[PDB]
RNA sequence: UCGAGAGGUA
């Protein structure tokens, strides 16, 4: 249901997410995307 | 651009100049001293 | 940075009581118990014990 | 005596020109610390 | 959750929307806009804390590290997501607001000589001195003086000290001509490693680098995390302060006048917050109550005043963030409560030793 | 226009920690105690290291930063002599009266990190032995090899300069208040407002007695001078229900050591300090 | 450096106060707060002294300043001295009582 | 942001409502240039070009 | 630096830059983002009343 | 031949830039033991215009005899007491010596003993007058002196003073009467400093430096500071909801008045008339036109925030209905030492009106809330649609206090109004 | 009013408008705002007066006090010639002249 | 050392 989930259950899920974002992209990723797409393409 | 000519040059020449004999530091606040004494 | 000792604000010997703090947090226990069983009254002791961070650990490896 | 980078090897050259390690390649060197007695004020 | 079917998307944090070095402030939303800037923009980049993990391999010129790191008793959502410690660096001591002889008048700030003499906000400076030969390096002008600390290669031992008008890279010509470079009227310290490279052109590099333990002086400047700027002022005995009913001194003490113009809610909100994290809850009480303590101050998430008040109200003082203080010099007690909590605090790069001429 | 009559009486006390009640005083008798005995006993500490192998991580300065912080038995602190006032020696190594000599030497011949504890500090004079609580205080953690060797040179000092010659470790006192009752605007409150009160003291002082249905007086020394009630029971209308003032000619003192020395040790040596202060300003007649 | 009594400079000075009789200034050096204000403490007690304070009034410079006013039964270092030993004797009571309390 | 001249600039230098959860509006440097650097949030991320074409896939849908 | 292991970087790199920067003499050097007008939108200005297409890698506007 | 400096020499000191001819001031060198830095008096801040946060004081060293002679007879300290510019005392008390003063000459409740009262006057130079309260109580004894009292050690005895506005009456160097206002202790045209300068001129300065001394004492005794309590600016929690509400109303009724103000111009000659209407309903069922049309226009700004600021006069004076006689910032409000009402009731009750004087392409919604940030009418969204709009004056109000914490939405607000004082 | 050629004076042009409205205004304080034209206008005198006045109401919004002695030495010479100058170079330099 | 460009202090 729109409220089966709970009010911490998505407090949890969004620290998790943050967390998961953190360590995909990183705090630079901007730079390095830009100087890899300048040297493959 | 020697950034010394003109206008500059007479207030870095005549109108602005360094002396001798003279200190800079920074300062805090002494209570315990005299208003016409300054600590050293 | 190793854990400081003597507890800078109090004066206390805090040095000794790192060991025991991390094996503490090991087992099924909070930090503020942890810190009650080491017996320290004062929050600037557990100030101390609980801001500390292990920076050596990366000196050693690096 | 001077130590060497990622290869432990004592170099231990005073020649100007020796400035590469010996059978390492690199050319990056380290003042090594002799057995010096020094006083502090703790 | 209130009402659904009407919003598209959500946010996962409010606190994300700012920058990294405004996002880890505590009740950012608590403060003026200035103090926010000035903070997030001056204060953290000036900030000593953890230089690095490696120094060897790094010959980058002055280089400052602190000898005893803290982390802020207070979390921060987007400092837990990152799980890095070196988002904050300084160290928290306990800072009361109260008035002290006139000593920190025009926001300056008294300390706690005993806490600073313990090791608290002393940090280590190293600084390198580079020189390229394409004259080659070596000791010369035999008995002319300020050369005992060279070497034979040119170059002075690990752990002399040096001083002023001492050469510190002895590079010297066949004829006898010295090029060398001397310490100036304000350069002194003690060498730590000397690092020779050259590259490929053929071109040869010394780096020398000089360490020195800095200690806080009078005209050192001390910023906390809401933007409250000041000079050291006054240093005074542990014995002469308002030590309180469980005998902490306080290691801070700043002016109450800063507050009404600086506009700076939330620091005493974070003193109130770390007081509560920080003291101990026993209430007499079996049950694990050490796991229901409010910690986070995520701006934008922060608690409430009402919160803050029943958590420092249980840990047995007093809901307001205000102790009974008695006077250190007389042993008589105050008419009036003082604030006192451990805020977080930064030293900053600027020193009074490097501002004098 | 004569002296007073302290009397003095003691609940606890143990090797480090003490605490007793001192009474028929003046305020400033107390607070010159405690700053005596918190500034001007003297103790033994390493001031000067001496160091030949530095391999460890850690910088000189901050070994010896830490290393003079090490408490030290200072049961011979009275006795010895200072080292500027010392004239049989300049100071170097060993002395009979005024330096106490100090080894130490760690090396890592294994995989394990190695930690260089307190306990492995040698002395020549066994009762300069540092203090043993456990692991002992870490001083640097070294890998394999990184030998550490040093010499160093523990004098007495006042806890006045450095903080480091300080044996006490937060001495406090308090006036021991009373606590008065009228006992009679009690029984005009209800028993919802008695609970409410109660709640309202941030630390145990009040108990309600279920036999009689009143509050009562438990543990008053642990009222922390916190106007809560006072302020709870101006709130609910109440201006004179419960009084609180402190006592002037009473006290509890709460003494804590650092290992050094003993508490009542520690108190003994503060008074002797005191009388000695008193003795060395005290003027002769002039005619 | 500072614990050194300043070579050459006796630690109290006596300097009578000319506009009011009966007064007089006891400057102590390397003093602190401990000794002047148990002093003055101690001096209220007296009857005949009748002005008791002392003062530091800059803290680099360790002194203390101690003001006795009393009335015409007894010299202001009567009552200082008398004050002092009065300390003294309190001192010794209360190191008595310790010694007692803790055997 | 580059501008001809520093002291007249225009609205450049005061925050907008665009950079809501893409540029912090808090945080700028305080002197010359004061609102023409901007600091990227923490959740802050940069497009970048796409090898694939989307024309053929926009048929698709109609 | 990238790919492998980290157990060399260990024995390099303090492991606290996560790398953005170029060490073009010794000193690292840090790009700084320019913001740029779009070029794939149509620009109206004012002052005289213009709409411009902008040009994409030839000078076509 | 040279020697090194020593007390007694005099050093012509000033801080850059010299905004005015009294930045330079010759003073007495004196020799501390502290390093790497320069102590100055507080009181002294106010002549160089600076604070102890980092500001450097340069000097200058005369090394001719003519030179060190002139700059004691015209650029000390004595020689400026009267200001240049307009005429007044150059010198004033100071932050915590305005405060102290303040709180020994309003509180009249606290009773300083024999003991307190003779340490205090080792700093007074004059002699300690009568206590004046005998007996307080049958059974108390040691009769105390008022606060009042120790304030008057500080005039001479053939001073006389008079401040009809604040009811001061200083007879024979005692003060005899006192009420409110405290405005005879900062600098004004009847500042007491300014009456002790034109009596004797001669000893103001030593005046000055023994009150601060005295007032520093007695405020360490006292003890100021600032809590938590202070910021809630309620007894409970019953007195902060009615203050939230109250605040609430009150901002109601301003908005109202800002909108019936809006009135006033010649298109509404017709609606102003006494005459029969039937577009009544329809000047009160437009609501959040009123806001639009107030960012479009500004002279409609101009003569809202006329409004606003008028009507939030009364909001603002519910602090002192609301507010303890022991709170800090009252206290420092009222003694004029740091900060005003605004400040405090920006800190406990509500920021209030935020206006910036550029234009802008964006507008407040008149609300900082969430569902306003989403509604694509807004003037935040580029334009309301009512025939586009190129530029605003925005104008919002923050209903919230930074005690109580600030939304996205009005932390975005505040910070576009505060950043134009960040420019250079 | 406009100032789209200044072929004529505006305080001229103003006058033969009023011409029959001349009693409705009291023309014995009327004056124009300008400091420059006052003076050709009234004489020196009315515009050092208006300088004046201007000076005081720009101090009293500045919330700064200053003594009446130094906005008049300021005005006095600042029109010593006879003419407001300029306070740039070329100001400086016709007073000179 | 003589310059230029940046980054900061009040
Ligand atoms: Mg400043
Ligand atoms: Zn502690
Ligand atoms: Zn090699
Ligand atoms: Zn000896």
């Amino acid at each position: 249901n729109l409220s089966e989930l709970g009010e911490g259950f998505l407090q949890s899920f969004c620290k998790k997410a943050a967390t998961s974002f953190f360590d995909k992209y990183g705090l630079i990723s901007h730079q390095l995307n830009s100087y890899n797409y300048f040297i493959e393409h | 651009t020697p950034k010394l000519c003109g206008l500059r040059f007479m207030k870095d020449v005549l109108l602005g100049k360094r002396s001798d004999h003279t200190f800079r530091t920074v300062v805090v606040g002494d209570p315990s001293l005299k208003l016409n004494e300054i600590g050293i | 940075m190793i854990i400081p000792v003597r507890c800078f604000t109090c004066g206390k010997v805090i040095g000794n009581k790192w060991d025991q703090y991390l094996d503490l947090l090991q087992l099924d226990y909070t930090e503020g118990d942890a810190l009650d069983a080491l017996q320290l009254v004062r929050y600037c002791c557990r100030r101390m014990l609980m801001t500390h961070v292990d920076l050596i650990e990366k000196l050693l490896n690096y | 005596t001077y130590v060497c980078g990622d290869c432990g090897q004592e170099n231990t050259l005073k020649s100007g020109d020796v400035i590469q390690c010996r059978e390492c390649g690199y050319r990056i060197l380290y003042k090594k610390r002799t057995r010096r007695v020094v006083q502090y004020e703790a | 959750l209130k009402e659904p079917k009407i919003y598209t998307h959500c946010e996962l944090d409010l606190s994300f929307l700012l920058g990294v070095s405004c996002a880890v402030v505590p009740f950012a939303n608590h403060d003026h806009g200035r103090r926010v800037l000035y903070q997030s923009q001056k204060h953290c980049q000036q900030a000593i804390g953890f230089s690095s993990t490696n120094p060897n391999i790094r010959c980058d010129t002055l280089s400052q590290q602190l000898f005893y790191p803290q982390k802020p008793l207070f979390k921060t959502l987007a400092s837990e997501c990152l799980k890095k410690e070196v988002l904050f660096n300084g160290q928290n001591a306990i800072v009361a607001v109260n008035v002290h002889l006139g000593y920190n008048q025009e926001d300056s700030i008294v300390m706690n000589k005993a806490s600073l003499e313990r090791g608290m906000f002393r940090s280590e400076q190293i600084r390198s001195y580079k020189a390229e030969v394409d004259v080659q390096f070596g000791k010369t002008h035999s008995k002319i003086g300020k050369v005992d600390s060279l070497e034979d290669d040119g170059f002075p031992f690990i752990g002399a000290n040096m001083s002023t008008g001492d050469i510190v890279i002895g590079r010297c010509t066949e004829s006898g001509a010295d090029h060398s470079i001397k310490l100036k009227h304000t350069e002194r310290g003690i060498v730590q490693k000397v690092v020779l490279s050259s590259n490929d052109e053929g071109k040869n590099f010394a780096a020398v680098s000089l360490r020195q333990v800095r200690s806080p002086c009078l005209g050192d400047k001390f910023s906390s995390m809401h933007g409250q700027k000041g000079v050291l002022g006054y240093l005074e005995e542990q014995q002469n302060f308002p030590f309180t009913i469980q005998g902490i001194v306080p290691d801070i003490v700043i002016n109450p006048h800063a507050f009404p113009s600086r506009q700076t809610p939330g620091q005493l909100l974070e003193a109130a917050l770390s007081k509560g994290i920080a003291c101990p809850i026993q209430k007499e009480g079996s049950s694990a109550a050490y796991t229901k303590l409010t910690r986070h101050a995520t701006p934008f998430s922060t608690p409430g005043v009402t919160e803050i008040t029943e958590q420092l109200h249980r840990a047995g003082f007093s809901r307001w963030g205000n102790e009974r203080v008695y006077n250190g010099r007389s042993g008589e007690m105050m008419r009036s409560m003082i604030f006192m909590g451990p805020t977080f605090y930064q030293r900053l790069v600027h020193m009074s030793e490097d501002k004098v001429k | 226009t004569y002296q007073r009559f302290p009397k003095i009486k003691i609940r606890e006390l143990k090797d480090d920690y003490a605490k007793f009640e001192l009474r028929e005083t003046d305020v400033s008798m107390a607070n010159a105690l405690r700053r005596v005995m918190i500034s001007e006993v003297p103790t033994v500490a390493i001031d000067l290291v001496e160091i030949e192998v530095n391999s460890s991580v850690l910088n000189d300065e901050f070994i010896a930063h830490r290393l003079g912080l090490i408490p030290l038995t200072s049961e011979r602190a009275m006795s010895m002599r200072f080292s500027r006032d010392c004239d049989a020696c300049d100071g170097d190594g060993q002395c009979e009266f005024c330096s106490v000599e100090f080894r130490l030497s760690s090396k890592c011949v294994t995989d394990q990190t190695l930690d260089v504890t307190s306990r492995d500090l040698y002395s020549a004079d066994p009762t300069v032995t540092p203090v043993d609580f456990h692991k002992g205080i870490i001083i640097v953690k070294l890998r394999r090899g990184q030998e550490l060797k040093l010499r160093a040179i523990a004098r007495k000092g006042i806890g006045k300069d450095h903080a480091k010659w300080s044996p006490a470790a937060t001495v406090t006192f308090m006036y021991e208040p009373d606590i008065i009752i009228n006992e009679d605007m009690m029984d005009t409150l209800s028993d919802e407002e008695k609970i409410d009160l109660i709640e309202s003291s941030p630390t145990k002082v009040f108990g309600m007695d279920p036999v009689t249905r009143q509050v009562v007086v438990v543990d008053p020394e642990a009222y922390t001078y916190d106007e809560e009630v006072i302020k709870k029971a101006e709130a609910m209308g109440k201006p004179g229900l419960i009084e609180i003032s402190p006592k002037d000619d009473s006290f509890i003192f709460t003494v804590e050591s650092t290992g050094a020395v003993k508490a009542s040790q520690l108190v003994l040596n503060a008074i002797d300090l005191l009388k000695q202060k008193l003795d060395a300003v005290r003027l002769s007649d002039d005619t | 450096e500072r614990f050194v009594v300043p070579e050459g400079t006796k630690k109290v000075s006596y300097d009578r106060d000319t506009k009011i009789i009966n007064a007089a200034s006891f400057t102590v050096e390397r003093e602190d707060h401990t000794i002047g204000n148990i002093v003055r403490m101690q001096l209220h007690r007296d009857e005949n002294v009748l002005f008791a304070g002392y003062q530091l009034p800059h803290p680099l410079k360790y002194k203390i300043i101690v003001r006795i006013h009393t009335t015409s039964q007894s010299s202001p270092m009567q009552a200082y001295n008398q004050a002092i030993n009065d300390l003294d004797k309190e001192l010794d009571y209360l190191k008595n009582q310790f010694e007692a309390e803790v055997a | 942001q580059q501008v001809l001249y520093t002291g007249k600039v225009g609205d450049a230098r005061y925050p907008h409502p665009s950079h809501w959860g893409r540029v912090c509006f808090l945080s700028t440097p305080d002197g010359e240039n004061c609102g023409l650097v901007k600091n990227m949030s923490l959740l802050g991320l940069v497009s970048t070009q796409s090898l694939e074409s989307v024309v053929e896939k926009l048929f698709a849908c109609g | 630096t990238s790919e492998k292991g980290k157990e060399n970087c260990k024995k390099g790199d303090c492991a606290f830059d996560q790398g953005g920067y170029f060490v073009i003499k010794g000193a690292e050097k840090v790009f700084i983002a320019q913001e740029q007008m779009c070029t794939k939108r149509l620009w109206i200005s004012n002052s005289p009343w213009t709409v411009s297409f902008r040009s994409e890698n030839k000078r076509n506007r | 031949i040279f020697r090194s400096l020593m007390d007694g020499d005099t050093v012509l000191m000033n801080r850059p830039p010299s905004i005015h001819q009294h930045s330079l001031i010759a003073m007495t060198v004196r020799i501390l033991p502290t390093t790497s830095v320069v102590s100055l008096n507080p009181i002294c801040c106010l002549p160089f215009r600076g604070d102890f946060d980092g500001d450097c004081l340069h000097g200058y060293v005369p090394q001719s005899i003519q030179a060190k002679v002139e700059l004691d007879e015209l650029v000390a300290l004595d020689k400026q007491l009267i200001n240049r510019q307009n005429g007044r005392n150059l010198l004033s008390l100071g932050q915590d010596s305005l405060t102290a003063a303040y709180l020994v000459n309003v509180e009249k409740n606290c009773y300083l003993n024999r003991a307190q009262m003779q340490q205090l006057q080792m700093y007074c130079p004059f002699q300690l007058p009568p206590p004046a309260i005998i007996k307080a109580s049958p059974s108390s004894t040691e009769p105390q002196w008022t606060g009042m009292q120790l304030f008057g050690m500080l005039f001479p005895p053939g001073f006389d003073y008079t401040y009809p506005l604040n009811n001061v009456v200083v007879s024979n160097g005692e003060l005899l009467s006192f009420s409110e206002g405290s405005a005879w202790l900062r600098d004004g045209e009847g500042n007491f400093i300014e009456r002790l300068l034109k009596h004797d001129k001669g000893k103001v300065l030593d005046i000055i430096y023994s009150a601060q001394e005295m007032l520093s004492q007695w405020l360490l005794m006292r003890g100021l500071s600032v809590s938590l309590a202070d910021l809630y600016l309620s007894s409970d929690l019953q007195s902060r909801k009615n203050l939230t509400e109250e605040i609430s109303y009150g901002l109601r009724e301003a908005e109202q008045v800002c909108n019936k103000q809006q009135l006033m111009v010649e298109s509404w000659r017709d609606f102003l008339a006494v005459n029969g209407e039937d577009k009544e309903e329809d000047s009160v069922s437009d609501l959040a036109r009123f806001c639009y049309e107030r960012q479009k226009s500004a002279t409609l700004s101009e003569l809202a925030v006329s409004a606003f600021k008028d009507a939030y006069r009364d909001v603002q004076a519910l602090a002192y209905r609301y507010g303890d006689q022991s709170n800090s910032f009252l206290i420092m409000s009222k003694a004029g030492s740091k900060g005003n009402i605004g400040k405090l009731v920006q800190h406990s009750m509500c920021i209030g009106l935020q206006n910036s004087a550029v234009s802008l392409s964006f507008g407040f919604p008149r609300e900082l809330t969430c569902a306003a940030w989403n509604d694509p009418n807004s003037p935040l969204r580029g334009a309301k649609g009512k025939t586009t709009t190129e530029s605003y004056v925005p104008y919002g109000v923050i209903e919230n206090s930074f005690l109580t914490g600030l939304n996205p939405l009005e932390s975005f607000v505040h910070s576009v109004t505060s950043r134009d004082s960040s420019f250079s | 009013m406009y100032g789209d050629r200044g072929k004529r004076n505006c305080w001229t042009a103003l006058l033969e408008t009023c011409l029959p409205i001349m009693d409705m205004i009291d023309w014995g304080r009327s004056h124009p705002d300008n400091i420059r034209q006052c003076c050709s206008v009234y004489g020196i005198d009315a515009g050092r007066s208006i300088f004046v006045a201007n000076l005081e109401s720009a101090v009293s919004d500045t919330g700064k006090e200053i003594l009446r002695e130094h906005l008049l030495l300021v005005a006095d010479s600042l029109s010593v010639t006879g003419e407001f100058v300029a306070l740039n170079a070329k100001g400086w330099s016709k007073q000179r002249q």
